[PDB]
DNA sequence: CGGTGCAACAAAT
DNA sequence: TGATAAGCAATGCTTTTTTGGC
DNA sequence: GGCCAAAAAAGCATT
DNA sequence: GCTTATCAATTTGTTGCACC
Protein backbone atom coordinates (compact mmCIF):
# COMPACT_ATOMS: atom_id res chain seq x y z
CA UNK A 1 0.00 0.00 0.00
CA UNK A 2 0.77 3.58 -0.75
CA UNK A 3 2.04 5.58 2.35
CA UNK A 4 3.26 9.08 3.18
CA UNK A 5 6.74 7.58 3.59
CA UNK A 6 6.41 6.79 0.19
CA UNK A 7 5.12 9.68 -0.87
CA UNK A 8 7.48 11.73 1.06
CA UNK A 9 10.96 9.69 -0.72
CA UNK A 10 8.92 10.11 -4.04
CA UNK A 11 8.73 13.83 -3.62
CA UNK A 12 12.53 13.34 -3.02
CA UNK A 13 13.67 11.47 -6.09
CA UNK A 14 11.19 13.15 -8.35
CA UNK A 15 11.55 16.60 -7.30
CA UNK A 16 14.59 17.09 -5.26
CA UNK A 17 12.79 18.62 -2.49
CA UNK A 18 14.56 17.44 0.81
CA UNK A 19 13.20 14.44 3.34
CA UNK A 20 12.07 17.06 5.74
CA UNK A 21 10.35 19.31 3.80
CA UNK A 22 8.83 16.50 1.52
CA UNK A 23 7.76 14.77 4.43
CA UNK A 24 5.78 18.35 5.99
CA UNK A 25 4.38 18.61 2.67
CA UNK A 26 2.62 15.31 2.05
CA UNK A 27 0.84 15.41 6.10
CA UNK A 28 0.33 19.24 5.14
CA UNK A 29 -1.91 17.83 2.16
CA UNK A 30 -3.65 15.67 3.78
CA UNK A 31 -4.57 18.02 6.77
CA UNK A 32 -5.71 20.73 4.54
CA UNK A 33 -8.12 18.77 2.65
CA UNK A 34 -9.14 17.21 6.40
CA UNK A 35 -9.53 21.17 7.50
CA UNK A 36 -12.04 21.72 4.38
CA UNK A 37 -13.84 19.27 5.00
CA UNK A 38 -13.98 19.66 8.83
CA UNK A 39 -15.35 23.22 7.95
CA UNK A 40 -17.74 21.93 5.43
CA UNK A 41 -16.38 22.33 2.45
CA UNK A 42 -16.34 20.39 -0.90
CA UNK A 43 -13.04 19.64 -2.09
CA UNK A 44 -12.70 18.77 -5.67
CA UNK A 45 -9.24 17.60 -7.30
CA UNK A 46 -9.55 17.71 -11.25
CA UNK A 47 -8.09 14.80 -12.59
CA UNK A 48 -8.68 12.77 -9.48
CA UNK A 49 -12.24 13.41 -8.19
CA UNK A 50 -14.05 15.08 -5.38
CA UNK A 51 -14.27 14.42 -1.60
CA UNK A 52 -18.21 15.36 -0.52
CA UNK A 53 -19.90 15.88 2.54
CA UNK A 54 -23.57 14.25 3.16
CA UNK A 55 -25.65 14.41 5.73
CA UNK A 56 -27.52 10.97 7.45
CA UNK A 57 -30.59 10.96 9.55
CA UNK A 58 -30.88 8.26 11.83
CA UNK A 59 -31.98 4.67 10.70
CA UNK A 60 -32.49 1.77 11.72
CA UNK A 61 -29.24 -1.07 12.31
CA UNK A 62 -28.28 -3.62 14.80
CA UNK A 63 -25.27 -5.58 16.05
CA UNK A 64 -23.86 -7.50 13.42
CA UNK A 65 -22.32 -10.30 15.83
CA UNK A 66 -25.70 -10.27 18.40
CA UNK A 67 -28.73 -9.03 16.38
CA UNK A 68 -29.86 -6.60 18.91
CA UNK A 69 -31.65 -3.80 16.86
CA UNK A 70 -29.67 -0.99 17.61
CA UNK A 71 -30.04 2.71 15.81
CA UNK A 72 -27.33 4.46 13.38
CA UNK A 73 -26.98 7.85 14.93
CA UNK A 74 -27.45 10.73 12.42
CA UNK A 75 -24.42 11.77 11.55
CA UNK A 76 -22.20 13.77 8.22
CA UNK A 77 -19.86 11.67 6.52
CA UNK A 78 -17.44 12.14 4.25
CA UNK A 79 -17.28 10.48 0.33
CA UNK A 80 -14.87 10.62 -3.01
CA UNK A 81 -16.36 10.44 -5.84
CA UNK A 82 -13.97 9.37 -8.59
CA UNK A 83 -14.00 11.68 -11.34
CA UNK A 84 -14.10 10.64 -15.01
CA UNK A 85 -10.20 10.38 -15.73
CA UNK A 86 -8.65 7.99 -12.38
CA UNK A 87 -12.37 6.00 -13.15
CA UNK A 88 -10.84 4.91 -16.69
CA UNK A 89 -7.35 4.34 -15.49
CA UNK A 90 -8.37 2.15 -13.57
CA UNK A 91 -10.94 0.32 -14.88
CA UNK A 92 -8.60 -2.47 -16.76
CA UNK A 93 -6.61 -2.78 -13.42
CA UNK A 94 -5.88 -5.81 -11.25
CA UNK A 95 -5.51 -6.21 -7.58
CA UNK A 96 -1.75 -6.46 -7.18
CA UNK B 1 -11.99 24.06 -2.59
CA UNK B 2 -10.27 23.40 -5.92
CA UNK B 3 -7.38 21.53 -6.40
CA UNK B 4 -5.61 25.17 -7.49
CA UNK B 5 -7.39 26.66 -4.01
CA UNK B 6 -5.46 23.75 -2.16
CA UNK B 7 -2.37 24.82 -3.90
CA UNK B 8 -2.55 28.72 -2.75
CA UNK B 9 -3.39 27.78 0.48
CA UNK B 10 -0.44 25.35 1.34
CA UNK B 11 1.60 27.67 -0.63
CA UNK B 12 0.93 30.29 2.00
CA UNK B 13 1.86 28.42 4.78
CA UNK B 14 4.47 26.65 3.70
CA UNK B 15 6.45 29.83 3.14
CA UNK B 16 10.07 28.20 3.20
CA UNK B 17 9.18 26.51 -0.30
CA UNK B 18 8.60 27.79 -3.57
CA UNK B 19 4.80 28.67 -4.19
CA UNK B 20 5.73 26.49 -7.96
CA UNK B 21 7.69 23.84 -5.70
CA UNK B 22 4.13 23.07 -3.65
CA UNK B 23 2.23 23.10 -7.05
CA UNK B 24 4.59 20.82 -9.06
CA UNK B 25 4.48 18.78 -5.45
CA UNK B 26 0.53 18.35 -5.23
CA UNK B 27 0.38 17.57 -8.83
CA UNK B 28 2.83 14.94 -7.70
CA UNK B 29 1.61 13.36 -5.09
CA UNK B 30 -2.17 13.13 -6.62
CA UNK B 31 -0.46 11.41 -10.08
CA UNK B 32 1.56 8.95 -7.32
CA UNK B 33 -2.40 8.10 -6.15
CA UNK B 34 -4.04 7.93 -9.17
CA UNK B 35 -1.08 5.78 -10.48
CA UNK B 36 -1.03 3.79 -7.79
CA UNK B 37 -4.22 2.87 -8.01
CA UNK B 38 -3.87 1.75 -11.65
CA UNK B 39 -1.01 -0.75 -10.83
CA UNK B 40 -4.40 -1.91 -8.43
CA UNK B 41 -2.53 -1.15 -5.58
CA UNK B 42 -4.03 0.51 -2.36
CA UNK B 43 -3.20 3.77 -0.39
CA UNK B 44 -3.33 3.70 3.44
CA UNK B 45 -2.75 7.23 4.99
CA UNK B 46 -3.55 6.54 8.74
CA UNK B 47 -6.00 9.65 9.77
CA UNK B 48 -7.41 10.28 6.45
CA UNK B 49 -8.56 7.07 4.56
CA UNK B 50 -7.31 4.43 2.61
CA UNK B 51 -8.26 3.87 -1.05
CA UNK B 52 -8.66 0.44 -2.47
CA UNK B 53 -10.28 -0.98 -5.65
CA UNK B 54 -14.00 -2.32 -5.76
CA UNK B 55 -15.30 -5.16 -8.33
CA UNK B 56 -18.06 -4.59 -10.66
CA UNK B 57 -19.31 -8.10 -12.71
CA UNK B 58 -19.74 -7.76 -16.65
CA UNK B 59 -23.56 -7.42 -16.67
CA UNK B 60 -26.18 -6.25 -19.88
CA UNK B 61 -26.36 -2.50 -18.72
CA UNK B 62 -28.51 0.28 -20.61
CA UNK B 63 -28.34 3.55 -22.42
CA UNK B 64 -30.20 5.36 -20.02
CA UNK B 65 -30.91 7.63 -22.18
CA UNK B 66 -32.66 5.06 -25.36
CA UNK B 67 -33.28 2.37 -23.60
CA UNK B 68 -30.87 0.28 -25.73
CA UNK B 69 -29.10 -2.61 -24.24
CA UNK B 70 -25.18 -2.58 -23.58
CA UNK B 71 -23.00 -5.10 -22.53
CA UNK B 72 -20.23 -4.15 -19.76
CA UNK B 73 -17.29 -5.88 -18.91
CA UNK B 74 -16.22 -6.60 -16.04
CA UNK B 75 -14.29 -3.96 -13.71
CA UNK B 76 -12.37 -2.21 -11.18
CA UNK B 77 -12.92 1.42 -9.91
CA UNK B 78 -11.79 3.38 -7.45
CA UNK B 79 -13.33 3.46 -3.75
CA UNK B 80 -12.32 5.38 -0.62
CA UNK B 81 -12.76 4.31 2.98
CA UNK B 82 -12.00 7.73 5.09
CA UNK B 83 -10.20 7.49 8.29
CA UNK B 84 -10.90 7.87 12.06
CA UNK B 85 -9.88 11.05 12.64
CA UNK B 86 -11.55 12.08 9.52
CA UNK B 87 -14.70 11.16 10.06
CA UNK B 88 -14.83 12.31 13.91
CA UNK B 89 -13.41 16.23 12.81
CA UNK B 90 -15.53 16.13 9.62
CA UNK B 91 -18.96 14.69 12.03
CA UNK B 92 -20.48 18.12 13.07
CA UNK B 93 -23.48 15.76 14.45
C1' DC C 1 19.91 5.57 9.03
C1' DG C 2 17.03 1.55 11.90
C1' DG C 3 14.15 -0.55 16.05
C1' DT C 4 9.90 -0.63 18.66
C1' DG C 5 5.09 0.16 20.61
C1' DC C 6 0.60 0.71 19.37
C1' DA C 7 -3.80 3.26 17.78
C1' DA C 8 -5.56 2.91 13.33
C1' DC C 9 -6.22 -0.49 10.24
C1' DA C 10 -8.87 -5.04 7.80
C1' DA C 11 -11.97 -8.79 8.17
C1' DA C 12 -14.74 -11.89 10.43
C1' DT C 13 -18.46 -12.34 13.02
C1' DT D 1 -28.19 -8.88 8.56
C1' DG D 2 -31.45 -5.94 6.86
C1' DA D 3 -33.69 -0.97 6.19
C1' DT D 4 -32.16 2.63 3.74
C1' DA D 5 -29.24 5.59 0.89
C1' DA D 6 -26.21 6.17 -2.97
C1' DG D 7 -24.42 5.36 -7.58
C1' DC D 8 -24.72 4.34 -12.65
C1' DA D 9 -24.96 2.16 -18.01
C1' DA D 10 -24.55 6.41 -23.20
C1' DT D 11 -23.53 10.93 -24.72
C1' DG D 12 -24.25 15.65 -26.47
C1' DC D 13 -24.50 20.22 -24.68
C1' DT D 14 -23.09 23.48 -20.96
C1' DT D 15 -20.18 25.03 -17.30
C1' DT D 16 -16.02 25.05 -14.57
C1' DT D 17 -11.27 24.64 -14.24
C1' DT D 18 -6.68 24.42 -15.96
C1' DT D 19 -3.09 25.55 -18.88
C1' DG D 20 0.38 28.58 -20.87
C1' DG D 21 1.74 33.17 -22.68
C1' DC D 22 2.06 38.24 -21.52
C1' DG E 1 0.39 37.65 -8.46
C1' DG E 2 -3.37 38.98 -12.57
C1' DC E 3 -5.57 38.75 -17.30
C1' DC E 4 -6.61 36.36 -21.21
C1' DA E 5 -8.31 32.76 -24.61
C1' DA E 6 -7.95 28.02 -25.67
C1' DA E 7 -8.08 23.47 -24.03
C1' DA E 8 -9.20 20.13 -20.68
C1' DA E 9 -12.18 18.29 -17.36
C1' DA E 10 -16.23 18.20 -15.15
C1' DG E 11 -21.23 18.95 -14.69
C1' DC E 12 -25.77 18.19 -16.33
C1' DA E 13 -29.57 15.75 -18.30
C1' DT E 14 -30.79 11.28 -15.61
C1' DT E 15 -26.02 9.32 -13.60
C1' DG F 1 -34.62 0.47 -12.54
C1' DC F 2 -31.20 -2.15 -10.95
C1' DT F 3 -26.84 -2.56 -8.50
C1' DT F 4 -23.80 -1.45 -4.78
C1' DA F 5 -22.81 0.85 -0.43
C1' DT F 6 -23.92 2.36 4.25
C1' DC F 7 -23.79 0.99 9.11
C1' DA F 8 -24.87 -0.87 13.53
C1' DA F 9 -21.02 -4.19 17.95
C1' DT F 10 -16.72 -7.15 19.27
C1' DT F 11 -13.13 -9.94 18.52
C1' DT F 12 -8.83 -11.09 16.21
C1' DG F 13 -4.93 -10.24 13.38
C1' DT F 14 -2.13 -6.61 10.51
C1' DT F 15 0.42 -2.13 9.73
C1' DG F 16 1.21 2.85 9.16
C1' DC F 17 4.17 5.64 11.33
C1' DA F 18 5.31 8.38 15.56
C1' DC F 19 8.82 8.06 18.47
C1' DC F 20 13.31 6.73 20.04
Amino acid sequence: ALTKAEMSEYLFDKLGLSKRDAKELVELFFEEIRRALENGEQVKLSGFGNFDLRDKNQRPGRNPKTGEDIPITARRVVTFRPGQKLKSRVENASPK
Amino acid sequence: MTKSELIERLATQQSHIPAKTVEDAVKEMLEHMASTLAQGERIEIRGFGSFSLHYRAPRTGRNPKTGDKVELEGKYVPHFKPGKELRDRANIY
